[PDB]
């Protein structure tokens, strides 16, 4: 059974950097991409950024583009989602899927995250 | 599973008139046999028209809230002028049905209802070791018919604790907005018996419920509506009994 | 090569025999574990007798792969697996035992105690198997009173269909040595036919 | 008495076996069966019953009835596809809750062709275009149109018609493939992209569905029973 | 010697068998067998021999005589039926006494139909006439003329003919029935009521009896050989 | 039951019996055999395969690729073969690593005719002529040229002809010989000599070598199963 571990969540301040990290079990992630899709309250499945493990091929959403770094282990089977400058509309629960792979779409996944919660709090 | 495409919109209007009944069916092609068995006699008294014509059923609003709708046989038609009195009256009895299930929507709506004819279907309520549970008068809600939700049938596990999306195993059709208007489907009696008493055990159980969700454009209609006709075929009871008159 | 007309399909059949009705049941899976005794002392509990009610449904492998249609009729083969031991850590003998099964047909007299008369059976069947040799094997046909067993009963009238009880004691009487032994149940579903197939139970039972 | 030999393999039981033992009730009158609509003959012809694929096993859309519906949302034209599927059974959560691999999870190999069967949800006024994409074995998930675009490809028109099938051939190195996951057998993808872009007329939610459904045909075969039964 | 390999059921002892064993005595002069009337071939043989029905297993009436004396008394024209019993065997202490009954309480169904034959025993000079009814499986019993007169029924004239038979038919659900009590699975009611009443002339008794017999038919078969027997 | 008696020799186990027993895996599905090229039907048939003898099992040459290369130097004629061989296949280090020998050491005897085919490596200009001898079984080793040209020999060309084939015959007491070392059977001498000497051109390198070769016939059998593996 493949497991992925949502690791680095927490209400952080605004413009506060927090990275994130998955724990990828049960198949050689280098068969497989990873990727990012949050969800604002009461809201929908939205993507954020995703890469392939074999190419490191980039791929960001329009309107995280810049803010937002995503970076693969080969070696610990981890991904590291570096959201840095955050804003009050980066607060929502964040997920984690590997992809088939290779770009933030609709769902086109299949290994799913329990779901970890980010709140950009702000003054 | 019904990968069809007969025309899109309307072409000819053909009209079943089976005894007192007339239907004017959205054409009349486009029809699946339920396992390519049509409904025959038992190989007793055979009624034909008297018992043998459509019946329809209460009109029910189909909305975009809707988790679906189901309906037990021959529970439904118990109401049902002489195929109403044909089962209280025999301690026998066996039946054929020809699940007509059309629905009208514009150009502009969009969506898509799956008809499953279920047989034997037996609602949610995971004891297996005592299953039926649910008392008679719940297990059979009548021409007002029964409600799948998000007496409990789960939706995704279509009220039985099966998945879905495996569904299509049994008899059925989809009614596609964009395509089809109608859905006609022809069940032959199946039960572990040759005949049986009706007004105790359920045949089979018609499920529609929505595979897509209702979509109006601008401000049109709120909801359509969704009409069930349902007809006894190759029909017999055995035997008169003190026609108890009620 | 390369192709996605839209055809049938693109050829014909390429074997699949193995995969068939009669192959797919054709193995017999563990459906129960009795267990008896043969006790000196007065153990009102686990009293020679050990009764079990005929049914797939407490065992899962064999459940579910019978989940998949909702009718059947079948040939029911039954094979009987003994295996004994002493309890006491003692040096205590005992001669080479007897048990005696008992394929009661469905809607008989349970047996209650090992004494009464409905342990005589002058109709039902019986089998006397003698401990060390070859297991015990009976043949019961299609015993339904439908035209086949159902899986999933919708309406009113879960008991399922009834295969009857079986029934096992030790022949052989009271020995100061106690031995208790374990009755191990095979289910062989030969002739199998179905109808109406569902969707297979996706959780647990 | 005639002389026989008792050879090795006498009081075993094979469970496996086919022996004629003794009937325990004699003469039983056994009930005639009748001819109940739908008796099945072999498993594989419940496969040749296109069943609904759960495409969707989002976080929250998967366990629920959203699973099934693939929406067309209105994004840019990326040619990231909308939904991409990997052609490997057991070895893709996907494929295997399926009749089609709720077969497969009982054997050790498959054979033949499949076919997968897109069904639009969208107001009959509504039209568009898109490129059903298939990439044989081995081959790297096409990520971008004009990559999908060079291989077997159908490109389904939603104006006209609502339903596209799209049979997925034998391109097998081994004359049997792994259930399993293997990368010396492992089997492809089969991705949809936007050929054109969806085009509504009016005021019409600019959001419908798609659903798919997956099958197998009469070359389909398996072999090797097995099981996988838990407590 | 020969191959053979010993399989699992050798050595073990099937009650219900059918083996050729060694004969304890070789050329023992069998005694030849004469034909004595009354050979018997089947059970159900037995079955379609009318037997008296004892109806009246009253407090004091049963275990006695009496109950087979079914008597016609001097009471008031109430459709209160002068008889009424269960068509459900081995479910009503009356149909089990029957050698019919006594038949089926060694299987577990009963298929076919059944005749009910009743005899006046009153003076020649009496007449009258009565309405033998029948009320088929799960219906209430008929209470009333009225009621009872609706069904299938028979008006049996004292007056000319003495003997009524009234044969039962075929109106069952399950192709085989419970010979135990079922509500899935119920007999019916057979009652008789005053059609019209009982004229007798002069000072003849006013009070004479009918007794009741029950058979089974050609069509009467039963199935699943069970038993009951105490110490 | 039918009479039947168990003689001795029941629930024994012979490992090279043949019996027919219950068959573990019913109806799975064999993969079907293709004619892959090479098919091999018995074992005689890699003997009748020529394979290349280690002649040269020198203390250094011995355990490496010189143990093949028979040299033919520049020394004085001197009736001392240049290589003489013994026809004792197991009871000689030298016939006994070859395939042939290697078939052999699997059995206890072996019959008919063996081939030696000698190939010449060295330059197309060289010229020259020897003897390839046979010395019968029992016969002492033909140690000068005189002695060895009595005998059946070849006079082989190296001017001409390459390659020389000199089939030894089956002069043999028994009608199967021990492939072990017995005096009752002993092989007997394959030897080579300079029946002229070696003639070169100009400067061309004054030592080549020559190449051996031995294999089987369509008379040559074997028996009895024997085996040797250690640990």
């Amino acid at each position: 059974q493949v497991q992925l571990q949502e690791s680095g969540g927490g209400s952080v301040q605004a413009g506060g950097s927090l990275t994130l990290s998955c724990a990828a079990s049960g198949y050689a992630v280098s068969r497989y991409s990873m990727g990012w899709f949050r969800q604002a309250p009461g809201k929908e499945n939205e993507g954020v950024a995703a890469i392939d493990s074999s190419g490191v091929g980039t791929t960001y959403a329009d309107s995280v583009k810049g803010r937002f770094t995503i970076s693969r282990d080969n070696a610990k089977d981890t991904v590291y989602l570096r959201m840095n400058s955050l804003k009050p509309e980066d607060t929502a629960i964040y997920y984690c899927a590997s992809g088939f792979g290779l770009s933030l779409s609709r769902y086109t996944y299949a290994y799913w995250g329990q779901g970890t919660q980010v709140t950009v709090s702000s003054h | 599973s019904p990968n069809i495409e007969a025309c899109g919109y309307s072409d000819r209007v053909l009209q079943l008139t089976l005894g007192n009944s007339t239907i004017t069916t959205q054409e009349a092609a486009n029809s699946v046999v339920a396992y390519g068995r049509w409904p025959e006699y038992l190989r007793p008294t055979e009624p034909d028209v008297a018992a043998c014509r459509f019946y329809t059923l209460d009109t029910v609003s189909w909305t975009k809230e809707s988790r679906g709708w189901w309906w037990k046989l021959p529970d439904a038609l118990r109401d049902m002028g002489l195929f109403g009195q044909n089962m209280y009256y025999h301690y026998l009895g066996r039946s054929g049905y020809t699940v007509h299930v059309q629905c009208n929507a514009s150009k502009f709506h969009q969506g898509a209802l799956g008809v499953f004819a279920v047989p034997e279907m037996c609602l949610a309520g995971d004891s297996n070791t005592t299953t039926m549970h649910t008392s008679y008068q719940n297990a059979n809600p009548g021409e007002k018919g029964g409600t799948f939700t998000g007496f409990c049938p789960v939706d995704y596990l279509l009220g039985n604790g099966t998945l879905l999306g495996n569904a299509f195993v049994f008899p059925h059709q989809i009614i596609n907005l964009r395509t089809n208007n109608c859905a006609t489907l022809v069940l032959p009696y199946v039960n572990s018996l040759s005949i049986d008493s009706m007004v105790k055990h359920n045949n089979w159980g018609i499920a529609i419920l929505p595979l897509a969700p209702l979509n109006f454009a601008s401000e049109s209609s709120p909801e359509i509506p969704i009409t069930l006709t349902i007809a006894p075929m190759c029909c017999e009871f055995n035997g008169l009994r003190n026609i108890t008159l009620p | 090569p390369s192709d996605t007309v839209q055809t049938r399909h693109v050829v014909q059949h390429r074997s699949r025999s193995e995969s068939s009705i009669e192959s797919f049941f054709a193995r017999g899976a563990c459906v129960t574990i009795m267990t008896v005794d043969n006790p000196a002392s007065t153990t009102n509990k686990d009293k020679l007798f050990a009764v079990w009610k005929i049914t797939y449904k407490d065992t899962v492998q064999l459940r579910r792969k019978l989940e998949f249609f909702t009718y059947s009729r079948f040939d029911m083969e039954l094979t009987f697996v003994v295996t004994a031991n002493f309890t006491e850590t003692n040096n205590g003998h005992a001669l080479n035992q007897v048990y005696q099964i008992m394929y009661v047909p469905p809607g008989a007299p349970v047996p209650e105690k090992w004494d009464d008369y409905t342990w005589q059976t002058s109709s039902n069947p019986s089998i006397f198997y003698t401990y060390g040799t070859a297991p015990a094997r009976i043949s019961v046909p299609y015993v339904g009173i439908s035209n086949a067993y159902s899986h999933f009963y919708d309406g009113f009238s879960a008991s399922l269909n009834d295969f009857g009880i079986l029934a096992v004691r030790v022949v052989n009487d009271h020995n100061p040595t106690k031995v208790t032994s374990k009755i191990r149940v095979y289910l062989k579903p030969k002739h199998i036919r179905v109808w109406c197939p569902r969707p297979p139970r996706a959780v647990a039972y | 008495g005639l002389p026989v030999m008792n050879t090795p393999g006498s009081n075993q039981y094979l469970t496996a076996d086919n022996f004629q033992s003794p009937c325990a009730l004699p003469e039983f009158d056994v009930t005639p069966p009748i001819d109940i609509p739908g008796e099945v003959k072999n498993m594989m012809e419940l496969a040749e019953i296109d069943t609904m694929i759960p495409f969707d096993l989002s976080a929250t859309k998967k366990n629920t009835m959203e699973m099934y519906r693939v929406r067309l949302s209105d994004k840019p034209h990326t040619d990231d596809p909308i939904l991409c599927l990997s052609l490997s059974p057991a070895s893709d959560p996907r494929l295997s809750h399926t009749m089609l691999g709720e077969i497969l999870n009982y054997y050790t190999h498959w054979a033949g062709s499949l076919k997968f069967t897109f069904l639009f949800c969208g107001s009959m006024m509504a039209t568009g275009k898109l490129l059903v994409s298939y990439a044989p074995p081995g081959a790297d998930p096409p990520k971008k149109r004009k990559e999908a675009m060079l291989g077997t490809h159908v490109i389904w028109d939603i104006g006209l018609q609502s339903s596209c099938t799209m049979v997925v051939p034998w391109i097998s190195n081994t004359t049997y493939r792994q259930t399993i996951d293997d990368s010396f057998t492992e089997g492809g993808y089969i991705s949809v992209f936007y050929q054109t872009r969806i085009v509504v007329p009016l005021s019409t939610p600019r959001e419908m569905d798609i659903l798919g459904f997956v099958s197998a045909c009469n070359d389909f075969s398996v072999r090797l029973l097995r099981d996988t039964t838990h407590i």
